[PDB]
RNA sequence: CGGUCCGGCCGGGAACUCAAAGGAGACUGCCAGUGAUAAACUGGAGGAAGGUGGGGAUGACGUCAAGUCAUCAUGCCCUUACGACCAGGGCUACACACGUGCUACAAUGGCGCAUACAAAGAGAAGCGACCUCGCGAGAGCAAGCGGACCUCAUAAAGUGCGUCGUAGUCCGGAUUGGAGUCUGCAACUCGACUCCAUGAAGUCGGAAUCGCUAGUAAUCGUGGAUCAGAAUGCCACGGUG
């Protein structure tokens, strides 16, 4: 049966559904080299179904929105991480001491007044 | 602002309430048309017959209680002074401090 | 730069214009339309065009018609 | 090789060697290099003198070569000697579309001078 | 330093807004001005009515006013002639029919606006700024306040040069947000300028 | 046919309460009530200078949050049609009748 | 860090290699966060650097980050009212980083066509114990042994 | 799960994303060690988050007779004028000096074709689709939308292929000539934008000096206020990092 994780990142979140047996991955419809043209964002999608060992052990089946491409890419790995712990339950200490299960809560910081970006303070003149 | 300054406003918008609602309208579709007449439409002698402060351009947004022509708001039709006392003293509904 | 749907001229210059043209040679033509388009009727006329403080004479020639008639009456003073 | 534009183009690809014309830009040189049929990632050598030729027989029909420049010292002279204001921005080396004096004229007025 | 409006940044946490109508970007402006000007029309014929505050709402097609004032029976009149008088030119003004209720002030000594006005008219009245402070502070102390102070400034006593002068008692935590603060000002009008009088009490938290 | 509610407020404790208000009426009316769905929230923002003169780099950040409540009843009896068209919902409260 | 004791972050590996100094080669040689635009300047370096010699990529940019590296560097000191020049100890860690940074350095002051060219003919010096970066690390060598009287 | 023009589109489903109201959660709470058996500090477990988790609002008594009498209010002078109305001009000048920015000097790039992934906003004298005409700015006609519905609105860096091959260049775009569009009574002084043409300086910047500690700097687009029109400024948003 399917087994679900909601991963997210800056601004994207994925749904991410796998299921028992094949080296299959289709996001958005999409395979994992059509979606993905960066091998670092197909790197972190495959990350966390290394150290598990699952080379066609599992079929994904993920949608995600928002976001650019490493911070959709980072919401799949946190979903697939959430889907193999509602999968097993044994493999948390593996995923967290990889550092997976972390929810990378890292966002934009907003523009502030008087400043040219979050901290970027306008160049400044003495004399 | 002074007193004539806020009473031009005024007459600058009963101006153009009077005429560029309806004959200004008229006058300025029978230029813009291509349709019609493209050489002796005489609309544009016409369009300048007409009084400079009926035009809707020549108004200037002020500060209904200051009369003060710049930092307006069109929500609240204030300066941003006079926004800001209203809104400490809360008297503008729903308008509080911001942070995200 | 405006519209090809017909040039712009002030009315109270138009009519000073004919009206001089039907009447013969006259006197310059004071005006304060600095921004009326210069026409072919104009042409042997003398318009004494405003600039701020002076009303300049501009004799009209045929290579001005096109012209706006602030564009023969400088309004600012640099040596 | 040679033009009827005088000038000679360099040997490289024809859509930009045939910018090297006083007169003709990329837009130009597009539309020569298609009006006359030859492609435009060419060089202009492997290009036979028949097809040269051609390529004179479109240029002729542009006002590209002193010829332009000509028409313009004619506008920029017309300006000059009517006297209206862009005649006088021409005559005293001024920006002559309404740029700032204050600072930056400095393609107009040219190495500052103290 | 500068600090923030008392108020202002306590609305919504424990501070309800004065004006409590919706409108769209179209009528807001038009509500915005209507309300000023029933709000200055209000303020300038009940100045002896000891009036604190008026608060503004605005039911589908109408207004209703509530004046919080601690002279009830003034307001309102014999046989509330003279709240049908304010009625019937509020109507006007606000242009929409027009309802006024009467909020009574129960302990005039507890308010802002109220002690503000005290002390401006007393200090129109040449009484020493010192000795209207010092009984305002008491006033509001020894009925039960948590804390108060109250501050005057500009050519105090007819000074030629302007000084700024504050009595505090009790508690006045203006960094807590919990904290009920009431919060008014006022400008005597004196022969030698403008005084302002601030005024900060404290009636607990949550 | 079919009335759907468009409530719009400033306040969402205001708007919460007119929303119940609403859909007890509905109900004990006897009709079916699909909602209350919480539609997005617009909130404008404003941003001024809070200097008499100068002072550019001092400014308060103002904003104003639209609340936003959608009621939808299915087989609106004239019962509920009459008696919702006669509800008395609070002043900072807009309520829209679509049919 | 007046008091600051600092962490360190994560930084992944390589997509490629796997490899933590590749991803910090990259790190380093990534300008305007176009992390996809270095690492294949990266890439195509690493490859053409791996005909040449014969010790596959990773072996060949570590022989070439072992002519670049450091071992002992100065630091500047205000005691005697003069610039004093105490040579110290370079750590392992800072060793790699001054290599990567001295080889991206003299790349990029180097005349080939691209950045990939110019990164493989860098390194193909380092490794012959030549070029700029071994210039600059036999800089750094030469002024320790200079003020080595200071340490 | 059925149907399908393969479009959540239509039956439907209420799971999930999300919307927005309520609640839970983090407290040095637990473990170990150090420490005056104190306060605390170092590490560990667990946990999405760990030590005021990240950011914001919040600016004590006072200092600078600091800024504003030109937002406003307020205690000498003018009054057939220092008040009021109008047209035109100026605030846009230009030997020069400074501050803050934008664009560059290029190959980690320019151009051409193809294609991928956002968030936050605004809209009725408004946003304006589709279609037709125009090289284009735009024009004509005319839906929908007071808007999680319609429109603005195609994100761009990125990625794939091709080309350019280190040159004042297929870099750079200043300046200027010609022809236009739109707003507006009216683009001369003095608007923005489009097309064709031209193609300055500039090849990384002396003395000196600035910002920034992590989703930060750097870089890439997007929106809003003011606003008839006029953003390289301001305020905000996300992508890569």
């Amino acid at each position: 049966n399917q087994y679900y994780g909601t991963g997210r990142r800056k601004s994207s979140a994925a749904r991410v559904f796998i299921k028992p047996g094949n080296g299959k991955i289709v996001i958005n419809q999409r395979s994992l080299e059509q979606y993905f043209g960066r091998e670092t964002a197909r790197m972190v999608v495959r990350q966390p179904l290394e150290l598990v060992d699952m080379v066609e052990k599992l079929d994904l089946y993920i949608t995600v929105k928002g976001g650019g491409i490493s911070g959709q890419a980072g919401a799949i790995r946190h979903g697939i991480t959430r889907a193999l712990m509602e999968y097993d339950e044994s493999l948390r200490s593996e995923l967290r001491k990889a550092g997976f299960v972390t929810r990378d809560a890292r966002q934009v910081e907003r523009k502030k007044v008087g400043l040219r970006k979050a901290r970027r303070r306008p160049q400044f003149s003495k004399r | 602002a002074k007193q004539s300054m806020k009473a031009r406003e005024v007459k600058r918008v009963a101006l153009a309430d009077k005429y560029f609602a309806k004959r200004a309208e008229l006058k300025a579709i029978i230029s813009d048309v291509n349709a019609s007449d493209e050489d002796r439409w005489n609309a544009v002698l016409k369009l300048q017959t007409l009084p400079r402060d009926s035009s809707p351009s020549r108004q200037r947004n002020r500060c209904r209680q200051t009369g003060r022509p710049h930092g307006f708001l069109r929500k609240f039709g204030l300066s941003r002074i006079k926004v800001r006392e209203a809104a400490m003293r809360g008297e503008i509904p729903g308008l509080k401090k911001a942070s995200w | 730069r405006s519209l090809k749907k017909g040039p712009f001229i002030d009315l109270h210059l138009l009519k000073k214009v004919e009206k001089a043209v039907e009447s013969g040679d006259k006197k310059p033509l004071r005006t304060w339309s600095r921004r009326s388009t210069i026409f072919p009727n104009m042409i042997g006329l003398t318009i004494a065009v405003h600039n701020g403080r002076q009303h300049v004479p501009v004799f009209v020639t045929d290579e001005m018609v096109g012209h706006k008639l602030g564009e023969f009456a400088p309004t600012r003073t640099y040596r | 090789a040679r033009i009827a534009g005088i000038n000679i183009p360099d040997h490289k690809h024809a859509v930009i060697a045939l910018t090297s014309i006083y007169g003709v830009g990329k837009t130009r040189s597009k539309a020569i290099l298609a009006a006359a049929g030859i492609a435009e990632d060419v060089k202009i050598s492997e290009l036979s003198e028949g097809q040269i030729d051609t390529l004179r027989d479109e240029v002729a029909k542009f006002v590209v070569e002193g010829d332009l420049r000509r028409e313009i010292s004619m506008s920029i002279k017309r300006l000059m000697d009517l006297g209206c204001y862009r005649g006088l921005r021409h005559r005293r080396g001024l920006p002559v579309r309404g740029q700032r004096t204050k600072t930056n004229a400095r393609t107009r007025k040219g190495p500052r001078k103290p | 330093g500068q600090k923030v409006h008392p108020n202002g940044i306590r609305l919504g946490i424990v501070k309800p807004w004065n004006s409590t109508w919706f409108a769209n970007t179209k009528e807001f402006a038009d509500n915005l001005d209507s309300d000023f000007k029933v709000r200055q029309y209000l303020t300038k014929e009940l100045a002896k009515a000891s009036v604190s505050r008026i608060v503004i709402e605005r039911p589908a097609k109408s207004i209703r006013v509530t004046i919080h004032t601690a002279r009830p029976g003034i307001v309102i009149g014999k046989k509330g002639e003279d709240v049908e008088k304010l009625r019937k030119v509020v109507a006007d003004i606000a242009g929409v029919p027009a309802q006024i209720n009467i909020a009574e002030v129960r302990k005039p000594e507890l308010d802002a606006k109220l002690v503000a006005d005290s002390i401006t008219s007393q200090l129109e009245r040449r009484v020493m700024f010192r000795r209207a402070m010092k009984r305002a502070v008491q006033n509001a102390m020894r009925l039960g306040a948590k804390g108060i102070k109250v501050e005057v400034s500009g050519r105090l006593g007819g000074a030629e040069i302007a000084r700024t002068e504050w009595y505090r008692e009790g508690r006045v935590p203006l960094h807590t947000l919990r904290a009920d603060i009431d919060y008014n000002t006022s400008e005597a009008h004196t022969t030698y300028g403008v005084i302002g009088v601030k005024v900060w009490i404290f009636k607990g938290e949550i | 046919q079919r009335i759907r509610i468009r409530l719009k407020a400033f306040d969402h404790r205001l708007i919460d309460q007119a929303t119940a208000e609403i859909v007890e009426t509905a109900k004990r009316t006897g009709a079916q009530v699909r909602g209350p769905i919480p539609l997005p929230t617009r909130k404008e923002r404003f941003t001024v200078l809070i200097s008499p003169h100068v002072n550019k780099d001092a400014r308060d950040q103002y904003e104003i949050r639209t609340h936003l409540r959608l009621v939808d009843i299915v087989e609106p009896t004239e019962k509920t049609v009459d008696a919702l068209m006669r509800l008395d919902l609070a002043a900072g409260v807009d309520v829209q009748i679509s049919l | 860090p007046r008091r600051r004791v600092i962490g360190q972050r994560k930084i992944l590996p390589d997509p490629k290699f796997g490899s933590e100094l590749l991803a910090k080669f990259v790190n380093i040689l990534m300008v305007d966060g176009k992390k996809s635009t270095a690492e294949s300047i990266v890439y195509s370096a690493l490859e053409t650097l791996a005909q040449r010699s014969g010790k596959s990529e990773l072996e060949a940019f570590e022989v070439a980050l072992e002519n670049v590296r450091p071992t002992v560097e100065v630091k500047s000191r205000r005691v005697g009212g003069s610039t004093y020049q105490v040579p110290v100890e370079v750590r392992p860690v800072r060793r790699n980083a001054l290599a990567m940074r001295w080889i991206v350095e003299a790349a990029r002051k180097r005349g080939d066509k691209s950045m990939a060219l110019r990164l493989a003919n860098e390194l193909s010096d380092a490794a012959e114990n030549k070029g700029t970066a071994v210039k600059k690390r036999e800089d750094v060598h030469r002024m320790a042994e200079a003020n080595k009287a200071f340490a």
